[PDB]
């Protein structure tokens, strides 16, 4: 899981 | 002729319309923006999904701030007369009100303005849909157990609540896009678009939760946000 | 038992829930805010409208910034267990993200936070509706011819687009509220709330246009904005 | 007509  | 009702957008023009997919994955080093792993999965899902809805899909990858703007300008100046609707999907880094070109940011409002009722008249009175997968800030949700307005007929489907991060999985793609495609695939021939988007809200809200080795980013949740200034019900059939 | 579907909020609790109407008409002189003529008409329409939907309506007039906050806090701490939903209607001056108490402004986010999934647990998983008649800026539309997110299950029905003025008639009441009540009155027993709100968008967008002796404010239009983070369809019946 |  990564943030934009 | 029998009595008529006027509650739904006319979606039976010769063409459904354009679907523009801006897929920004790789950013100029100087911006300090990470490469957005998984976004290609999103772009492919969307392409196929909107292909089946009979949209004329245009995929664009890795566009500068300048290219995004010139693209939107050029598209807004096409003759949309034979087209029912317009769709623009933005996949990138973002902050509130902003998406990133590969070399710097563009105002969402600057993109949407090209299509205002008074600036693109072949789309006047027709649904203009913007789907945005991008952060809107840095908050984390810890969860709990004779004239028409020029801004009319816009719908913005945000991946996340105002002020919040948005989540993307490097293997599976972003929570929002994958959920959106699933629900379009499953409900596009039976539900009006808002109710489709509402199933997307639930799917995202209930089925996803982040996993991280960093406690700051672990076990976080997400709720997308529907921004509607539509004046009619939209059915893809 | 036969197969079951889970697409709609459970609205068959013993109570529909509270409807809080904050009606700010008269402002402390030092704020320099005008008296909001017509707003009493809005408050009466809403009271009757939500009375018929079987809501427990509480009208409050002319509240300070302090009273608004203390009211929202107190309401969020009531036991909502027997209640299906919560509704809060704000009628006042505003700017983007802000509504005015009689003596100064309150953040909309501060009001809504009281009701977050984690801060009011008797409303967790239930629809929390905020209806805002207030400006969001100073633009004019010239028209053209196991866990859930803490922000989930909020709906904000804005009278106007982001950044824009909102219009209120001193005799007839505000365009938004009057349209909203008309559509609730007419469609609450047959349409899901988003489609009701979509008819409100159209009514406002098509039926109203400003008249002013000042050319700057004359012939202007308005489109309301639906801000939905609902996870289910909401039917008042 | 007035603005809020």
């Amino acid at each position: 899981d990564e943030v934009d | 002729s029998g009595i008529s009702l006027d509650n739904s957008y006319k979606m039976d023009y010769p063409e459904m319309g354009l679907c523009i997919i801006i897929n920004n994955k790789n950013f100029h080093k100087s911006t300090g923006m990470t490469s957005r792993s998984g976004t290609d999965v999103d772009a492919a899902n969307l392409r196929e999904t909107f292909r089946n809805l009979k949209y004329e899909v245009r995929n664009k990858n890795d566009l500068t701030r300048e290219e995004i703007v010139e693209l939107m300008r050029d598209v807004s100046k096409e003759d949309h007369s034979k087209r029912s609707s317009f769709v623009c999907v933005l996949l990138s880094h973002g902050e509130e009100g902003i998406i990133f070109g590969t070399n710097g940011p563009v105002d969402l409002k600057k993109i949407t303005n090209f299509f205002r009722g008074d600036r693109c008249r072949s789309l006047t009175g027709k649904p203009k849909l913007f789907i945005i997968q991008a952060c809107r800030g840095t908050e984390l949700d810890c969860g709990i157990e004779h004239k028409i307005p020029v801004e009319a007929d816009f719908l913005y489907a945000y991946s996340t609540a105002p002020g919040y991060y948005s989540w993307r999985n490097s293997k599976d793609g972003s929570w929002f896009i994958q959920s959106l495609c699933a629900m379009l695939k499953q409900y596009a021939d039976k539900l009006e678009f808002m109710h489709i988007l509402t199933r997307v809200n639930r799917k995202v809200a209930t089925e996803f939760e982040s996993f991280s080795f960093d406690a700051t980013f672990h076990a976080k949740k997400q709720i997308p946000c529907i921004h509607s200034m539509l004046t009619k019900e939209l059915y893809f059939y």
